[PDB]
């Protein structure tokens, strides 16, 4: 590894050296935009560089050819640039046409990658000497025989020595993405061994870890004690701060919206009872009446819900679940209360950031678009502080009409039977409908793909297939392909959870690209998703089919 | 030749005209099954890089028609040939109607 879990200070000081100046700007960071990550980590390196009055600048940007448009604009004066939230699995140099003899003096610059995808191109760290990443402990351990190969490979019978450093790079590559750590968490560990942690700190660490519960459950279990143990370590006053564990469900605006919606819009119990037909409607009002919560009490908001059925909400779920099977909506969370505003969870708070990027506020309007989706960015971002709360209702307010939005074309879908079920993956298009110019954003159909898999997967077939979803823009005439890997159940133990889900829809799509001359724009930082053309969708299709997944 | 045949066996018997009505029941199927192959074809070699020469759209003076199928404007032309009858204009509109669902169009699109 470049930068181990003890060597994080050592870099840290380093950045000082070449950057703590009078009157000159000699540090830019570059973030992943539409990652919730990527946002915390950026805003606590921001209150760390304001804390030591380190001047600096942020420039979200969206795109690959973002990134390297935006590294030519730079001038030289730049000795420190941070890349938070990409960057790991591509080789920069060969990108950025970084020339070392031109950047030796050695160190005239200094270029720190930040990225938490597992698989990362191994001639990043063994080969370069410019670009430097911060390692989880992974290079150290899991890399121990790949190493071997690269450095032997950087009288006729000797050729047996490179076919076996050939095959064993081969080996190594042709593996799927994943995320195996935090960025936030890293962060959080440079602050912890620095000296400079508090609560502000640790509220942003939660976000960022609990950001991750929709697709890395294992990630989140993994990591949730060290959480724990760090807040155990750390009259009702207008000025109390309060942070604690507190059960909580997986209910959506449990605390904002009435019981019988936060039951009737949670993605866990749509998928276990199935509520786009019939009967689910009645097994829920059979739950509802067994729990003995009137219909009528059960639709009121959550500050006016009765006192006494409030406090007993605990006892008579952990009575009446059983028999429906959802008792694993009960787990532990985080609450922050301050003063006499009211209480907030950690959840709640990230579902309303994830809706208030999404929503707020041919080559010309995909500018247009970027552009809004980068001042979104900054909304959000300028939603974080205190101050403001006006910027987080609205947030709240936006995610329940886009949760309304999701559930009303999912219903839809599933009547229609879209889905059409193949011999290697499912397939589903949404050739036509309504309200369907708000799935341009790609976090939206990621959402959409989420409960689509999440019910999917909930269901009595054993096949697990990889998911591809599709729509349509038709001011641009082009189709937004997104893959989606299949999930296991929530209620799963850990002996089948030797590796996650890989997802090859990456190194298919660049496989086809550059065998086929397709009419694609691969430039989104997920690289599992792609923009092609409505005349190109099929034959590709077909090639897709064709090929060795 | 089928309009021909058909004509001849009319006037061998003896807006309605039976001189050409029914002439598209002799080629009906195999007309069918070669829109099928050629579909299936144009399917796999459009994206071809040594097979799109034969698929470049020539360009000649007064041309203003931006389009991307072939297969759909060689159907649409071999249609309205047919549909210049006008007495057998059922017949035809089924002939296109089943032509068209090879296709996932519909009968009143603007493309077809």
């Amino acid at each position: 590894m470049y930068y181990g879990i003890s060597q994080f200070s050592e870099a840290y000081n380093k950045i000082l050296r070449n950057s703590s100046s009078h009157s000159s700007c000699q540090l830019v960071i570059f973030v992943s935009c539409l990652n919730i990550d990527a946002l915390c980590a950026t805003k606590m390196l921001s209150l760390l560089f304001k804390k030591q009055l380190v001047q600096s600048q942020i420039v979200p940007i969206f795109g690959y050819s973002e990134l390297r448009r935006h590294y030519s604009q730079l001038d030289d004066n730049i000795n420190s640039l941070l890349l938070v939230g990409f960057g790991g699995v591509i080789d920069l140099e060969a990108f950025l046409e970084i020339d070392p003899q031109e950047y030796v003096i050695s160190f005239r610059r200094d270029i720190y990658v930040l990225d938490a995808h597992r698989p990362w191109n191994l001639d990043n760290i063994f080969g370069s000497q410019i670009i430097q990443c911060f390692d989880d402990g992974t290079v150290d351990d899991t890399l121990g025989e790949q190493k071997e190969a690269y450095y032997k490979l950087l009288r006729k019978q000797r050729k047996k020595q490179i076919h076996e450093y050939e095959g064993v790079l081969e080996e190594y590559y042709s593996q799927g993405t994943t995320v195996v750590n935090s960025i936030s968490a890293q962060i959080y560990s440079l602050l912890s061994a620095i000296g400079e942690t508090n609560l502000s700190n640790l509220w942003l660490n939660i976000l960022g870890t609990t950001s991750l519960d929709i697709a890395y459950a294992q990630v989140y279990n993994r990591l949730y004690p060290l959480l724990q143990d760090e807040v155990k370590r750390l009259v009702k006053t207008p000025d109390t701060l309060t942070l604690n564990i507190q059960p909580d469900y997986y209910l959506f605006l449990l605390r904002h919206s009435s019981l019988y919606d936060s039951f009737y819009y949670s993605n866990y119990v749509n998928a276990k009872l199935s509520l786009w037909n019939e009967n689910g409607k009645k097994r829920l009002h059979k739950m509802f009446a067994r729990m003995g919560i009137p219909l009528s009490t059960a639709q009121e908001t959550w500050l006016y819900m009765d006192h006494s059925i409030k406090r007993e909400l605990g006892i008579i779920f952990d009575k009446n679940l059983d028999r429906y099977g959802l008792q694993d909506i009960i787990r532990d969370g985080f609450v922050r209360t301050l003063g006499y505003r009211g209480s907030i969870s950690a959840s709640e708070f990230v579902e309303a950031l994830t809706a208030l990027l999404e929503v707020g506020n041919s080559a010309q309007k995909l500018t247009n678009l970027r552009k809004r989706w980068v001042s979104n960015f900054w909304l959000s971002w300028d939603a974080l502080d205190d101050r403001k709360v006006e910027l987080l209702n609205r947030g709240i307010q936006l995610a329940q009409d886009l949760q309304r939005a999701i559930f009303n074309t999912g219903v839809a879908i599933l009547e229609k039977k879209l889905i059409k079920h193949l011999r290697i993956y499912r397939l589903c298009v949404l050739q036509d409908g309504p309200d369907l110019d708000l799935y341009r954003n790609p976090l939206t159909l990621l959402r959409l793909g989420n409960w689509l898999i999440e019910c999917c997967a909930e269901s009595e077939d054993k096949q697990l297939l990889p998911m591809v979803l599709a729509s349509i823009d038709e001011n641009t005439d082009t189709y937004l392909v997104a893959g989606l890997t299949p999930r296991y159940p929530r209620g799963l133990d850990t002996i089948h959870t030797k590796k996650p889900i890989l997802n090859n829809f990456s190194m298919a799509f660049q496989q086809i690209t550059a065998e086929t001359d397709a009419k694609v724009r691969i430039d989104n930082f997920e690289s599992s998703i792609i923009e092609i053309r409505r005349e190109d969708l099929s034959p590709f299709l077909e090639k897709l089919t064709l090929s060795g997944l | 030749d089928s309009m021909l045949k058909t004509k001849q066996s009319y006037l061998k018997l003896n807006s309605v005209e039976n001189s050409l009505n029914g002439f598209s029941h002799l080629f009906s199927k195999p007309l069918m099954k070669r829109v099928k192959k050629l579909f299936k074809n144009q399917q796999e070699f459009i994206l071809d890089p040594q097979y799109e020469a034969d698929y470049v759209i020539p360009v000649l003076p007064g041309s203003h028609l931006n389009v991307k199928n072939p297969l759909l404007e060689l159907v649409k032309s071999l249609c309205h040939v047919m549909l210049l009858s006008k007495s057998t204009i059922l017949e035809i509109r089924t002939l296109r109607k089943e032509l068209l669902k090879i296709f996932e169009l519909r009968e009143f699109a603007k493309v077809a």
